[PDB]
Parts: C-alpha cells; structure tokens; sequence
C-alpha cells in the first residue's frame, strides 16, 4: 500500500526468511556431523568384546 | 432560497511519516501532528 507500515512488514518479511534459511542450511552442516557418528556407532563393537 | 448554487470543498488527508511510523511501530502508538506537539510542548520549556 502507499504505506510506511506495509513496507515495515515486508521488511519483517524478507527478515525472518533469512533466519530460516540460515539455519536449515546449517541443518546440513550440523546433521552431516550428527550422521557421522551413527554410522561409526553401527559399525562399533564395544571395545569388551 | 437563498440560492441553488454552494461552494463545497475537497477531503482532508493524514499519513504516519516522520515520528508517527516510528512510535506507531515501536511504542505502537500514534498522534495527529506529533512533529506539532512536539515542537510545541519542547519550545514550552524554553519560554
């Protein structure tokens, strides 16, 4: 709208996207590591045995 | 009759501009002419 509001928002808008996008991209960077260890713990024996 | 004839005007207006879209969306409050009332109630204090 011919509006310093609806910019505002939109500015709100375009702002909180890129908080979600950096942080599901660093999802991936996160997971990778997570993922990782799982598949060295599926491959394990406890040292006992 | 006086007579069919009258002088008829056009509409009034307002935005949200200098200081109201700054309290409008940070105190989330609003003021007609808040650069008046703030001109006028500073300048009150300095005689």
């Amino acid at each position: 709208d011919g509006t310093g509001i609806s910019l505002h928002r939109q500015l709100r808008a375009i702002q909180q996207l890129a908080r979600n996008v950096q942080a599901v991209l660093g999802a991936f960077e996160r997971g990778t590591a997570d993922q990782m260890l799982h598949v060295l713990l599926e491959k394990a024996p406890p040292l006992a045995l | 009759e006086d007579t069919e004839a009258d002088v008829p005007v056009t509409y009034g207006e307002m935005v949200l501009n200098g200081a109201n879209l700054v309290t409008a969306l940070v105190m989330g409050k609003a003021v007609r002419s808040l650069d008046d009332v703030g001109r006028h109630l500073l300048d009150m204090q300095e005689e």
